[PDB]
């Protein structure tokens, strides 16, 4: 078993300013029972990426603050972004 | 206040006598960081003439 | 050389720019900047 635990999403490449502009996630994953379940929305945080205190910040999931016992597998899920105004969509696997 | 061509005034205090920083806890500054921003009012301006 | 007993001088840090890997010994260069014009000091 693996279980997935956050996402550095993105981290500094030379030019990303409209991460800037992105305030809330909302992600649907698979629990490991009753999969494929929809979850919430949270705010996304500031974390230095892959962990090392000498690097610059990026914005972060921190899938374990929302409303799930379970954990998570390797399989189906979906995150889609909010801008301020609109719903947008960006990741899946 | 002050002139076109010269950088805009500041404030960072908050006492009678300047000192004490202005404070912020914990859940206010993740949410400020989450990318938020904080909007700013005038009440009332006293002065003299 | 991390001495606490020395000057303090220019240091590069490789680590803090746009990478996910690290480097070996092969073509690397390594840029000046003046203030308004550009010029350059190491190579490989």
């Amino acid at each position: 078993n693996t279980y997935i635990n956050g996402m550095y999403f993105a981290p500094t490449q030379t030019n990303k300013e409209a991460l800037d502009y992105i305030q809330k996630y909302r992600v649907e994953a698979t629990l490991q029972y009753s999969g494929f379940k929809d979850i919430g929305t949270k705010d996304k945080e500031m974390r230095n990426y892959l962990g090392d205190p000498n690097q610059p910040k990026t914005n972060y999931v921190n899938l374990r603050s929302y409303f799930t016992g379970g954990e998570n597998i390797m399989t189906y899920k979906k995150l889609r972004i909010y801008a301020i105004t609109p719903d947008d969509r960006e990741l899946l696997v | 206040y002050p002139k076109k061509g010269l950088s805009p005034l500041a404030l960072n205090t908050m006492d009678q006598f300047s000192s004490r920083l202005i404070p912020i806890n914990y859940d206010q500054l993740k949410k400020l960081d989450a990318g938020k921003q904080i909007k700013l009012e005038t009440t009332q301006v006293s002065g003299n003439f």
